[PDB]
RNA sequence: UAGCGGCGAGCGAACGGGGAGCAGCCCAGAGCCUGAAUCAGUGUGUGUGUUAGUGGAAGCGUCUGGAAAGGCGCGCGAUACAGGGUGACAGCCCCGUACACAAAAAUGCACAUGCUGUGAGCUCGAUGAGUAGGGCGGGACACGUGGUAUCCUGUCUGAAUAUGGGGGGACCAUCCUCCAAGGCUAAAUACUCCUGACUGACCGAUAGUGAACCAGUACCGUGAGGGAAAGGCGAAAAGAACCCCGGCGAGGGGAGUGAAAAAGAACCUGAAACCGUGUACGUACAAGCAGUGGGAGCACGCUUAGGCGUGUGACUGCGUACCUUUUGUAUAAUGGGUCAGCGACUUAUAUUCUGUAGCAAGGUUAACCGAAUAGGGGAGCCGAAGGGAAACCGAGUCUUAACU
C-alpha cells in the first residue's frame, strides 16, 4: 500500500490490511458510542422516600376520615416527595474488546485514505511557539480543521496549538476514533505512520 | 465518513418495553402481567422450585454421592496441547509453565483427542492406550 | 450480586453431556422387604430429568 | 392562609368526627 | 434529563377540545367530557356510513313506489317489470326519474307491464 | 466452590495465585568497650508552599435597530478563542485568562546543622505458671455439637518448662514446621463538619437541600418533636411633575418617562378552568348520554352569477357516559366537582436465550501499572471429552462374574 506525500512527492510503503481494509460501520459506531459513554461522568442523585427530610409518621389515620389512605409525607406522589427510582451515580463506560478497537482504527483510517482526508509528510514543525506561524503554516497548507499527529513530543506545537480550536496536535500513541473523524482532515508525519502501523500490526 | 453519517447494523439494537403507556403499545395497564395475582404484585413470585405446596423434586428426591478431593488437582490433556510446550518434553512444570493445567495440579492424563504431528517425550504422566500408540507412531518416547 | 446455587439441588442432581440432568431414584431407602426384587433392580440405576420438570432443576441450578 | 389551612386539615379531621348516628347494628 | 410535559399535554388536550366545538356544555370545554364524547362521536360516524346507505334506498324506494302508484303499479311489480324487461336503472335514478321527469317515468312503467304482460 | 444447614429457607470460606504497599525492633541482664546507631525536643539556616497582592496582548468603518457585541467590509493578537459582564450573540469594551513575578510578618513541610536528652555495638546468658491443657456451661471461627479441629472464658481444677512444648481439622504413630503465656511499630486502607480550584448527556422554582426570598423562620404541640408557603418591572427608576372626578380617599382618566406602560410596582411571557360584555343564528305544544347521518331556513364572506366555503341548526332516522371489576353492568356496583402541574415496570451485579459485531479451536482479560478511553497485564474464566458415587478408564465408560 503507497501513500504519496505532500511536500516531496514520495511515496510510502504501509500494509494494505492496514490502510485499505474495508469500512466496516458496525464496528466503528460500535466503537465510537463506546468513547462517548467512557467520556461520561455520571454524577447525578436524586433522593428517595427514604432520602427525603421528613418523618415517618402517617398524616391522618388510616380510616374513618373522607380522605385517601397515605403512609408517608415523602412519597412520591405527593409535593415535595421523593422520586420513585431516584438516580444513584452510575459508570457508563463500555468493554471494547482489543481486536474491535484496531479493527475500527484500520476501518477509518482506510476510509480517509479512500476520502482524500489523511495527509503525510516527512516534517510538520513550527520554529517558535507562535499561532501566528502556525495559522500561515496551514494558510499555506490549505488547512483550516485538521488533527496534527506527530511521532514525536513538539512543545512548541503543542503552545501553538493550543489556542486554535479547529486544530489538534497529538501524539500517535494519543490518537482516537472519534477525532480521526470529527477532523476534515488528518496530517500523519511519516514517523507517526511507522508508529501507528507498528501498534496495529 | 463523519459522525452524522454512522448508524449501527440491522436488528443490533431493539426498542425495549415500556410497560404502561397506552393501549397502543400493547403493554397497558397491566404490562404483560394479568389481573389480580401475587404474580402481579410488586415483588411477587414464587421462588425456586417452589411447586405449591407440593414436595418439590429437590427434596422427593434423595441425596448421592460424595466429592473427591483428588479429582480436583487431576486433569485431562489433549494430544493438541503436547506442541503448546517447549522443548518437546512434557512434564507438570512444563505443562503448568505453558498454563495448560493449573498450579494446584498433582495428577495429569494425556488422552486421544485431536492428534499430535512431532515426537513428544512424556514423563511422569498417565497415558491412555490411543494416545500411547498416537505419540509412539509420531516419534514419542512414553517413560515415567 | 452471583446467583446461589440450591445447594440440595447440587447435592441432588449431575449434569450429563447434551445437558440434561441425572438423579437417583426414590422409594429405595427403607420399607424394602416388601417391594419387589424387580422393582428395586429397576431403581438402582440414575435416571434422567424428564423434559417436563428440568426447568426448575435449571432455575435452582444455574452454574451447572 | 393555607397554613391557617394547616389548622383546617390538621385537626377539621383531628376533630375526629363523631360517629355514625343511627343505633343500629345491622346484625 | 426531566422531560417536563406541559407544552404537550397542552396541544394534546387542545387537538380533542378542537373536535368538540359545537357541544353544549362541558363537551365543549372539558377535556375529561369532551374527550368521551369525541370518541362517541367517532362511533356514531362510523356506523351512519352504514346508515346512510340505508335510508337513502328506503327513501328511493317509498318515492318510486308513489309513483307507481301514481301510474297504476305497485313497486314490486314494477321491478320485476323492469328485471324481465332487463333495464338495469338503480333506483336512485328512478327516484330523481320520479321527481323531476314524470313522463320518463311513465315510459318505465309501461316498458315494465310490457314486460309482465 | 468446599462445606454448614428443621441438609429447609438460607450462610458461605480457605489453600493457592495475581497485585498495591513494604520495615522491622525492644524488655524480661549482666559485663566489655562508652555516647557510637536511631528517635525526641529546642534553636538557627536554606528551600518549598500558605495566609494580602502586581503586570498582563490586540478593531475600525458602515447597515438595521431604542440600544450592536449582530450583518456586510477591511485589519490585528494569541504559550491568552477558560469563563463572566457590558442597552441583542464581543478573541481585540471591561474583569480576567496564558504567562511572568511578589511577603514586613506569621506558619506548615522538608533538609541541613547547633544544643539538650536518648543510647550504639560485641560477648556470655536467660527465654513471659494459676499459664497451656482438662471437666461443666456458653460464645466465636463459613462450621447450628456434629465424628469437630482451632480461638475466647463464667466456674472447678491444673502441667512439663530447650533432652521441653504447640500445630498440621476426631485420634495414634512417624515426619515437617514453629516457640505461646511481655510489649512497640510507617505504608498501602476508611471517611468529609470544613477550605480552595474545576467538572457534569444533574435540577431549573409543585424541580433541586425542608430552605434560590431574614427557613429550621412563620405556625402547631405541655413537651420531645413536627414543620411550610413565598423567585423575575425596565438597559437604566428615567418608579408617573402637573391636571381632573373622588372623602386633603381608594381607584381611575389624562399628561409625561420609556423601545415598549395591553412593561405602572397586585409589574417578563400570561394557557386552561371559571366569570362577563357585544354580534349572528336558534329557542316559550315541547320529553330522555344531548350526538351522529340527512337537512330546510337565516346571517356572513369569496365568486365571473357558476356556487363553494363559514356560523347556526327547525324537522327527521339511529342512538341508555368513561374506567375498573366481572359469567355478565345504562346499571340503582366502584371511582372521579373541574382545570393546570406532578404522579407508577427502574437501577446495580450475576445468569440464560435471541439478535448483532469482532476473533475463531480458540476467545477474553480483572485488579493494577501507565498520563492514561492507548498500550501493558492471560492471574484466571468459558470452550474444544466423557462416563462413574468414587478410585479410576478414556471415545468410550458404568452396571455385572460377563453382557446377546
Ligand atoms: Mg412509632
Ligand atoms: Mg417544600
Ligand atoms: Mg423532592
Ligand atoms: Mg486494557
Ligand atoms: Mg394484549
Ligand atoms: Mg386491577
Ligand atoms: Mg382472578
Ligand atoms: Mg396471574
Ligand atoms: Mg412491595
Ligand atoms: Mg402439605
Ligand atoms: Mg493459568
Ligand atoms: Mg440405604
Ligand atoms: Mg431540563
Ligand atoms: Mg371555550
Ligand atoms: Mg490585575
Ligand atoms: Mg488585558
Ligand atoms: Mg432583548
Ligand atoms: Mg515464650
Ligand atoms: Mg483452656
Ligand atoms: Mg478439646
Ligand atoms: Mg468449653
Ligand atoms: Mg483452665
Ligand atoms: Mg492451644
Ligand atoms: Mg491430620
Ligand atoms: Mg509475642
Ligand atoms: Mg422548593
Ligand atoms: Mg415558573
Ligand atoms: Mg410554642
Ligand atoms: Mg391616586
Ligand atoms: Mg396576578
Ligand atoms: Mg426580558
Ligand atoms: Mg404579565
Ligand atoms: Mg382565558
Ligand atoms: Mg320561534
Ligand atoms: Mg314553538
Ligand atoms: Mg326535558
Ligand atoms: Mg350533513
Ligand atoms: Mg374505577
Ligand atoms: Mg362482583
Ligand atoms: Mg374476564
Ligand atoms: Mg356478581
Ligand atoms: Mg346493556
Ligand atoms: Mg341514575
Ligand atoms: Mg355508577
Ligand atoms: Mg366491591
Ligand atoms: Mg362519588
Ligand atoms: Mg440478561
Ligand atoms: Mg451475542
Ligand atoms: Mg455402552
Amino acid at each position: 500500500m503507497e501513500l504519496v506525500l505532500k511536500d516531496a512527492q514520495s511515496a510510502l510503503t504501509v500494509s494494505e490490511t492496514t490502510f485499505g481494509r474495508d469500512f466496516n460501520e458496525a464496528l466503528v459506531h460500535q466503537v465510537v458510542v463506546a468513547y462517548a459513554a467512557g467520556a461520561r461522568q455520571g454524577t447525578r442523585a436524586q433522593k428517595t422516600r427514604a432520602e427525603v427530610t421528613g418523618s415517618g409518621k402517617k398524616p391522618w389515620r388510616q380510616k374513618g376520615t373522607g380522605r385517601a389512605r397515605s403512609g408517608s409525607i415523602k412519597s412520591p406522589i405527593w409535593r415535595s416527595g421523593g422520586v420513585t427510582f431516584a438516580a444513584r451515580p452510575q459508570d457508563h463506560s463500555q468493554k471494547v474488546n482489543k481486536k474491535m478497537y484496531r479493527g475500527a482504527l484500520k476501518s477509518i483510517l482506510s476510509e480517509l485514505v479512500r476520502q482524500d482526508r489523511l495527509i503525510v509528510v516527512e516534517k510538520f514543525s513550527v520554529e517558535a511557539p507562535k499561532t501566528k506561524l502556525l495559522a500561515q503554516k496551514l494558510k499555506d497548507m490549505a488547512l483550516e480543521d485538521v488533527l496534527i499527529i506527530t511521532g514525536e513530543l513538539d512543545e512548541n506545537l503543542f503552545l501553538a496549538a493550543r489556542n486554535l480550536h479547529k486544530v489538534d496536535v497529538r501524539d500517535a500513541t494519543g490518537i482516537d476514533p472519534v477525532s480521526l473523524i470529527a477532523f476534515d482532515k488528518v496530517v500523519m508525519t511519516a514517523d507517526a505512520v511507522k508508529q501507528v502501523e507498528e501498534m496495529l500490526a | 465518513m463523519r459522525l452524522n453519517t454512522l448508524s449501527p447494523a440491522e436488528g443490533s439494537k431493539k426498542a425495549g418495553k415500556r410497560l404502561g403507556r397506552g393501549i397502543g403499545s400493547g403493554l397497558g395497564k397491566t404490562g404483560g402481567r394479568g389481573h389480580k395475582g401475587q404474580k402481579s404484585r410488586s415483588g411477587g413470585g414464587v421462588r425456586r422450585g417452589f411447586e405449591g405446596g407440593q414436595m418439590p423434586l429437590y427434596r422427593r428426591l434423595p441425596k448421592f454421592g460424595f466429592t473427591s478431593r483428588k479429582a480436583a488437582i487431576t486433569a485431562e490433556i489433549r494430544l493438541s496441547d503436547l506442541a503448546k510446550v517447549e522443548g518437546g518434553v512434557v512434564d507438570l512444570n512444563t505443562l503448568k509453565a505453558a498454563n495448560i493445567i493449573g498450579i494446584q495440579i498433582e495428577f495429569a492424563k494425556v488422552i486421544l483427542a485431536g492428534e499430535v504431528t512431532t515426537p513428544v517425550t512424556v514423563r511422569g504422566l498417565r497415558v491412555t492406550k490411543g494416545a500411547r500408540a498416537a505419540i509412539e507412531a509420531a516419534g514419542g518416547k512414553i517413560e515415567e | 450480586p452471583k446467583i446461589k446455587t440450591v445447594r440440595g439441588a447440587a447435592k441432588r442432581f449431575k449434569k450429563t453431556g447434551k445437558g440434561g440432568f441425572k438423579h437417583k431414584h426414590a422409594n429405595l431407602r427403607h420399607i424394602l422387604t416388601k417391594k419387589a426384587t424387580k422393582r428395586k433392580r429397576h431403581l438402582r440405576p440414575k435416571a434422567m430429568v424428564s423434559k417436563g420438570d428440568l426447568g426448575l432443576v435449571i432455575a435452582c441450578l444455574p452454574y451447572a | 392562609m393555607s397554613g391557617k389551612m394547616t389548622g383546617i386539615v390538621k385537626w377539621f379531621n383531628a376533630d375526629k368526627g363523631f360517629g355514625f348516628i343511627t343505633p343500629d347494628d345491622g346484625s | 434529563a426531566r422531560v417536563k410535559r406541559g407544552v404537550i399535554a397542552r396541544a394534546r388536550h387542545k387537538k380533542i377540545l378542537k373536535q368538540a366545538k359545537g357541544y353544549y356544555g362541558a363537551r365543549s370545554r372539558v377535556y375529561r367530557v369532551a374527550f368521551q364524547a369525541v370518541i362517541k362521536a367517532g362511533q356514531y360516524a362510523y356506523r351512519d356510513r352504514r346508515q346512510r346507505k340505508r335510508q337513502f334506498r328506503q327513501l328511493w324506494i317509498a318515492r318510486i313506489n308513489a309513483a307507481a302508484r301514481q301510474n297504476g303499479i305497485s313497486y314490486s311489480k314494477f321491478i320485476n317489470g323492469l328485471k324481465k324487461a332487463s333495464v338495469e336503472i338503480d333506483r336512485k335514478i328512478l327516484a330523481d326519474i320520479a321527481v323531476f321527469d314524470k313522463v320518463a317515468f311513465t315510459a318505465l312503467v309501461e316498458k315494465a307491464k310490457a314486460a309482465l304482460a
